[PDB]
């Protein structure tokens, strides 16, 4: 029966594992749209200008 | 293939004027013109099933004299859903007077391999004797690294845990090829309480390129792998005493790097 | 043990839920930076 | 040697629910950063309504000249 | 210049695809 | 107990992975309408260097 | 309800026999009894409004001893055209002596529920566009998977064709329902042209067995869909740009499948 | 007029749906009737030899 | 276009005899497997 | 043609739909006679059962 | 872009025809499955009425005994 | 077993009523 908890702590870190690339998805989600959010800010300003400058 | 086009700079306005008005001898297709503005585009007339279309198009660009020649044209037609390509450089062109000619390149330019190429190999744990077992066995569409070279592949594997390098193995070279086969063998120490913290980074590199810029990709499994590589190290994990094989592309080494530090 | 296994079928939809959103935004990044480089 | 086996069945335990510990650290950190994304989200979506009242502005003064 | 960090951005884009295991369209 | 805290720490988890389960679900409804949306944004600054093009 | 009822093992010729007399302190009723043979059964005496009847019928059932208590009598009287219900198992009993005795249960078994439930959704197709609209909108009478949990379902929608699946969308979860209402909207870009191949898959799941066998029920709509199915795909077809709603009723997950293998 | 042909083309696609389902209840009643003619195949045998068993 | 309507509605006629004739059949299906399974 | 082949097809499956319609009354009316003939077998057989149970 | 309405129109035309091939395929293997059907019901009525008077003479010879 | 077999076979029955929209008596 010690082949059972073997297993069993092998499926938890399986699942600590795919935790782990979760958060690691959620972490890069959230840099790419701050960045992004710099985008915006950059184009949202060029805009006003190019509106302005009509 | 075959093309009629013409080229005028005018002077008194400081502007490049390009007429894109019929194409011929092509392989039917239904095809369409786009312009190349050297380092915008034109979408010009697009035919339909016509193995010989007719645009008289004029295309438009304002850059100054300045630019001198330094920019330089690009036309590639494609049959609409690229078989016509012809370029011509903006210093060859003497506009004395207005050109108009037929060019007849009917072969693009291939583009630069972006995959990096794919590594299999198989990993295998054994928790009783804490024995980790990787096998290269191949690997394939390697990338070039510089072009006219000849590529000598081989492989790294490098066992890490915290950040820190623990153990280091290498293939032997294979030379003058991007499909390499190993099915090279290495173990690793590594007990089952440590185990779930390490990574295992294969790296292939280019043997000929020694001492300078020679990794041609990488990917690690184990800790924080993601992916098609964690999907391995889970496995591999899930069937112990047994080897298991897979395919991995290949992932930038610098890219990968941030990852492991 | 079916808590386990419950978990990580809650965790695999959503990776796939998410491996899609990265996707998507992806492509958000680059419309995004073409409209901005000018 | 068979000696040592409840010590280990003791060792895989603790490191079981060690992991979930670092499980929950995972998934709260997870959960923070998708709140900021859709709170970025929502910041930038107004933006992009501000962009495309802009375009259409800037095309309205040109269909007229 | 706007050409070596958007070909540098795109290597970013790229890594991340990879990383992740997904196909483009 | 041993067993007690680990499975409740299971519990803990699988509950919030229901709460981020609906956050990703938002989040790819809130990046499509965005997606569609800087297409159109795309097609009508295209449509300007036409218009500023040919004038 | 209140009833005098014998029951005799013969041990001499191995048969039980069980009388069924009187009954009394019904809720008038035209009766008739009917015995339970655990896994034939028997048409006793029917009376007719008769709020308390008697039978004195013996019946008898030649199963050996070594059936041992297995099997378990039941029975239960209905008012003729199951208001009597009472149950008795085979190894309670002591056959030193003969019995007889009042039992008085007026209440019966809830039968297993058969139907799995019921959805509505809106269909809604736009050629032009090549826009297809699904509103998952409320489901109803829910199956339990198990009893003494609690269901939170949600809905999967699968647009298929050629047997492959294409795109793959999902609601919300509701927790702790059999009466979930959703009004969720999902899209998919389906050209006119392959609009007639389609399938649309609309399964709906518990959350809370996710991992395990999930599926309440399913229905498809579309390529070779019957029924009322087909008479909602035909409808949204025949009301361009309109959204048309309909219920369905679930049918079984491996019965549906087999339809779109 | 594109309208009258398209149209046109879903009536033609109403009736070829129609009729698969048509041709599906008659591959179903053929698959039925001959299940159900093994049930009387043994059914005809328990008869006979019930029938000769008194 | 008649042809179209007409045939359609022929269609629509057999579909409700079958119909009725499946409905028929699986009746003639319990009885039988009862008969069979002794 | 192209809309003669059509048409055409459309007569022939339009003759033979007629076809299919006799077939399934016919279907119909035998399985409805069969179906009484298996519940007088049935009747006899559960009177079978009855008067060898009761023997 | 009404460019392409005649090609649309033709395209359409083509799925229909081929729609009505598809038709007559259908309703030939649905008449065959009819013809089969009608056969086995010959044959299985044939064996009920068998099955009738086997039982009618089990019954025979039990109310004499 | 002919129960595990009836059982299932119930389920082919009402799998047919199913699709074609047949109610029962
Ligand atoms: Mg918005
Ligand atoms: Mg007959």
């Amino acid at each position: 029966a010690l082949s059972e908890i073997e297993t069993r702590h092998s499926e938890i870190i399986k699942l600590e594992n795919s935790i782990r690339e979760l958060h690691d998805m959620f972490m890069d989600m959230a840099m790419l749209v701050e960045s992004q959010g710099e985008m915006i800010d950059r184009i949202e300003y060029n805009v006003e200008h190019a509106v302005d400058y009509v | 293939g075959k093309l009629q086009y013409s080229l005028d700079y005018d002077f008194q306005n400081n502007q490049l004027l390009v007429g894109i008005i019929q194409a011929a001898e092509l392989p039917t297709s239904d095809p369409y013109v786009k312009v190349f503005l050297l380092p915008k585009k034109f979408e010009t007339k697009v035919h339909r099933k016509t193995l010989n279309p007719v645009f008289n198009e004029q295309f438009t660009f304002k850059v100054p004299y300045s630019e001198l020649g330094g920019k330089t044209l690009v036309m590639a037609v494609y049959d609409f859903d690229i078989i016509g390509e012809f370029k011509v450089p903006m210093n060859t062109v003497d506009f004395g007077h207005v050109t108009e000619e037929w060019r007849d390149l009917q072969s693009a330019e291939k583009e630069e391999q972006e995959k990096l190429g794919d590594i299999c190999f198989s990993l295998r744990y054994v928790p009783t004797a804490g024995k980790l077992t990787v096998v290269i066995l191949e690997a394939k569409n390697l990338k070039k690294m510089d072009v006219g070279g000849l590529s000598d592949p081989y492989v790294k594997i490098h066992l890490m845990q915290n950040g820190k390098r623990l153990k280091k193995k290498k293939t032997t070279i294979k030379k003058n090829t991007l499909n390499p086969y190993y099915n090279e063998s290495f173990s690793f120490e590594v007990p089952f309480e440590q185990i779930q913290k390490v990574q295992v980074v294969v790296t292939v590199l280019d043997y000929d390129k020694i001492g300078k810029n020679d990794a041609i990709g990488k990917v690690f499994v184990g800790y924080n792998s993601t992916g098609a590589e964690l999907r391995h190290w889970s496995d591999m994990l899930a069937n112990p005493r047994r080897p298991i094989a897979q395919w991995h592309t290949l992932q930038v080494e610098e890219e990968v790097d941030a990852m492991l530090a | 043990n079916r808590r386990l296994q419950q978990t990580q079928a809650q965790v695999d939809e959503v990776v796939d839920i998410m491996r899609v959103n990265v996707d998507k935004v992806l492509e958000r990044d680059q419309k995004l930076s073409e409209l901005d480089d000018r | 040697e068979l000696e040592e086996m409840q010590r280990r069945a003791d060792q895989l335990a603790d490191e079981s629910l060690e992991s979930t510990r670092r499980m929950l650290q995972l998934v709260e950190e997870s959960k923070d950063a998708g709140i900021r994304t859709l709170v970025m989200l929502d910041e930038q979506g107004e933006q992009l309504d501000r962009v495309e009242e802009g375009m259409n502005h800037i095309n309205q003064d040109m269909k007229e000249a | 210049k706007y050409a070596k960090m958007e070909a540098e951005r795109e290597v970013m884009r790229q890594g991340i695809r990879d990383k992740y295991g997904i196909k483009k369209k | 107990a041993r067993e007690n805290e680990m499975d409740e720490n299971l519990e803990q988890v699988s509950g919030i992975i229901g709460n981020l389960r609906h956050m990703a679900l938002d989040m790819g409804n809130e990046i499509d309408t965005q997606n569609r949306q800087i297409d159109r944004i795309m097609e009508k600054a295209d449509s300007n260097k036409t218009r500023i093009d040919e004038a």
